[PDB]
């Protein structure tokens, strides 16, 4: 009202209030008579992005709503971060990045590795070298 | 699909680390794997935590030996002296000597408020006609400066204080600041030369200032004491006035 058309990576087209879909600084710039295409964002992920943006269109410590909305699996979080990054939507980049950062809080190295299924790259002498460099910072 | 946090772009991983409290990044996250260790040891992560929190801007143009250190110290930076202007009476201060008609608290003139390059000094402490001294001890650990930070980095310790005394004043302004060990044993003392104190005793607000550098390992407390010591010639009902005292720890 007026509305622009957005094509996801897997065919599906979407239309959106032009001023809601300008929380993205990427598309904002592109507007300056087709459908704009988005290689890196698929349907599942694009739908949540316009959603997050419509809820946040009227707007001037992670709001309750943002927390429930983001109660998804690691993998779709990751893709959320990426779209946010590619579309350049600061607000969304920030809560997603925080939400992932909150899963790193309070945990040991082994506990972090396990949450994200990361393999210990390290030799035991490389580990010991890292604790040494962290001397200034321990109690 | 991204099937693992480490398939994210480096730039995003940096962005994530940004939101992890720094202490935890260093102790826990440098250990998770070698990618994380390499990423966390880049200047750019810290450089831009600093930016997200106001400690610096785009026009930052000074060499910084270690950005992790720089970051923590700026993050902890604030006056470590409680109730330095007299917004809450004598709370937090020991009236070590409280002679005469005693220490008072009183309001600054709107004219005298300008003499501070802060708008936010609205009161002072003033001494009586006999000697009056007060004190406060800073507990470094308890203010966020853990031990190995003090010992390893030896960050600069900056002390300031403002007073006003007439040249003719019946009691002379005095200031002593000592660094102290875990035993409360002195590890460096500062008193300003009395000559340059008398020089500052026109009737206006003057700063006095000092920075301790290269102090030894072991510093756990700082003792700060000030007031007026009686000259023994009467010259009025009050002596030095003092306010806006401060102690901070700055990136060295």
């Amino acid at each position: 009202m007026p509305s622009i058309k957005l094509q996801s990576s897997d065919g599906e087209i979407f239309e959106v209030d032009v001023e809601i879909a300008k929380q993205s600084v990427t598309i904002k710039t592109m507007l300056e008579d087709d459908p704009v295409p988005l290689p890196n964002v698929n349907a599942a992920i694009l739908k949540k992005v316009i959603q997050w943006c419509t809820h946040h269109k009227d707007d001037p410590d992670i709001p309750v709503w943002d927390q429930e909305f983001l109660k998804v699996d690691q993998g779709t979080l990751f893709e959320l971060i990426l779209a946010a990054n590619y579309l350049d939507i600061k607000g969304l980049l920030d809560v997603t990045c925080k939400t992932v950062a909150n899963m790193i809080k309070g945990k040991t190295p082994e506990e972090i590795r396990k949450t994200f299924n990361i393999k210990n790259d390290f030799t035991e002498e490389e580990e010991a070298q890292v604790r040494k460099e962290n001397q200034w910072c321990e109690e | 699909a991204v099937g693992n946090i480490n398939e994210l772009p480096e730039n995003i991983l940096l962005e994530l680390f940004t939101h992890v409290p720094a202490r935890q990044l260093l102790l826990n996250c440098r250990l998770v794997c070698s990618l994380w260790r390499d990423l966390i040891d880049l200047v750019t992560l810290w450089k831009r935590k600093c930016l997200r929190e106001g400690f610096i801007t785009e026009d930052w143009d000074q060499p910084v030996a270690d950005w992790k250190i720089f970051y923590f110290l700026r993050s902890l930076h604030r006056n470590l002296l409680h109730n330095p202007c007299a917004e809450e009476g004598f709370e937090f201060w020991s009236l070590d000597v409280n002679g005469g008609d005693e220490w008072k608290v009183e309001d600054l003139s709107r004219d005298q408020r300008k003499e501070f390059p802060n708008d936010q000094v609205k009161k002072y402490f003033v001494t009586s006609y006999y000697t009056c001294l007060k004190s406060q001890v800073v507990d470094l650990k308890a203010e966020g400066y853990w031990e190995e930070l003090m010992d390893t980095t030896r960050p600069d310790i900056e002390v300031k204080d403002w007073f006003a005394a007439r040249p003719d004043c019946g009691s002379k302004y005095q200031l002593c600041v000592q660094l102290l060990s875990s035993a409360h044993a002195p590890l460096g003392t500062f008193q300003p030369d009395p000559a340059t104190i008398q020089q500052k005793s026109d009737a206006k607000w003057r700063e006095v200032s000092h920075t301790f550098s290269n102090y030894p390992p072991g510093v756990r407390y700082i003792w700060f004491q000030h007031g007026g010591v009686d000259t023994h010639y009467w010259a009025g009902w009050y002596g030095p006035r003092v306010t806006n005292s401060s102690i901070t720890i700055r990136p060295p």
